């Protein structure tokens, strides 16, 4: 009872947002709380932001 | 109240270079320092494409023919194309690669003004002679980062994202210059990485400038 | 490029004349540590100002 089909692809770019659940390996379950900006994260010595 | 002033640039290399200020008053160090460095990561004006259109590929996720790497990763490794301007505020760039060989970003028709500081960036692998990439990269101006999708249109656009972020890492480090006779004059030294798209000279320059046109929010001049 | 928006003195309701509570008007984000941290190691690290140092 169908003439023909039609199927359309839609392709989302989903990325990192305050919300998307988001795992270690080792059962550390988490949600991001915040997109904090580069300045804000905590540097050590060298200054590479973790 | 001794006044801080450039002393060294010291070019280490291209890609980084520490800046030092000789004199800096006692409590002064760790301020001036946290306050450019977080001054230069948030905001400094940068230079990263924003819009690319590749000759026979619609949507950013096909597979032209010969590029040994797929549209998306094109782009993804565009993103990072270290590239300033001079006299403009956005410029579109054309490319065109024929035959097998990885396309450095030397390979980029550049004009006089349009300079790449990474002529070697490879962007994709051609991997056919009978192929050849041709990009219409258009690169802006802007600061701090900007998504494709809060920018506010033909098929071939493929909005890539924007990173108009120069400076990489940032980290101070005071130290004791025993200046003249008074001791605690406590020396800073930038340990700056940019993209070596920005003076760090000048990088220090237009920092110090927004702190201050920022800080006079209250003060007169 | 280089256009930054800047608050004036927006909110500077004092409570009483030894203790004020200035608010700024919205500034771009990591700004408001910036300044914040700034004037706290300006103020609590040097100004002149006399006080008792021995009796």
């Amino acid at each position: 009872g169908v003439l023909k089909i039609v199927k359309v692809y839609l392709a989302v770019k989903r990325r990192i947002q305050p919300g998307d659940k988001m795992a270690g390996r080792h059962g550390n379950k988490g949600v991001i709380s915040k997109i904090n900006p580069i300045e804000d994260m905590p540097y050590d010595e060298n200054g590479t932001p973790v | 109240f001794l006044k801080p002033r450039l002393v060294d640039i010291e070019q280490v290399s291209s890609t980084h270079a520490k800046v030092t200020l000789e004199p800096l008053e006692r409590g002064f160090g760790h301020t001036l320092g946290n306050a450019l460095r977080r001054i230069l990561l948030s905001s400094m004006p940068g230079c990263a494409v924003t819009e690319v259109e590749i000759d026979g590929v619609l949507h950013e996720y096909s597979t032209k023919e010969g590029v040994q790497e797929d549209i998306l990763e094109i782009l993804l490794n565009l993103k990072g194309l270290a590239v300033r301007v001079q006299g403009k505020d956005e410029v579109i760039l054309t490319l065109n690669k024929s035959g097998i060989g990885p396309v450095t970003a030397a390979d980029i028709t550049h004009d006089g003004d349009v300079e790449i500081v990474k002529p070697q960036h490879v962007i994709c692998h051609l991997t056919d002679e009978n192929a050849s990439i041709s990009m219409r990269i258009k690169v802006q101006r802007g600061r701090g980062y900007v998504p494709a999708s809060t920018r506010i249109r033909p098929i071939g656009r493929l909005l890539v994202d924007a990173c108009y972020s120069p400076v990489e890492r940032i980290a101070y480090n005071v130290e004791a210059a025993r200046v003249e006779q008074r001791t605690d004059l406590d020396k800073l030294v930038i340990e700056m990485e940019t993209n070596g798209t920005i003076d760090p000279e000048e990088a220090i320059r237009r920092a110090a400038t927004i702190l201050a046109e920022q800080l006079e929010a209250f003060v007169d001049l | 490029v280089t256009e930054f928006l800047k608050p004036r003195l927006v909110d500077i309701e004092q409570v009483s004349s030894t203790h004020a509570k200035v608010t700024l008007e919205p500034l771009e984000r990591g700004f408001g540590h910036t300044l914040g941290n700034a004037l706290r190691r300006i103020l609590l690290s040097s100004m002149p100002g006399c006080a008792v140092t021995e009796v």
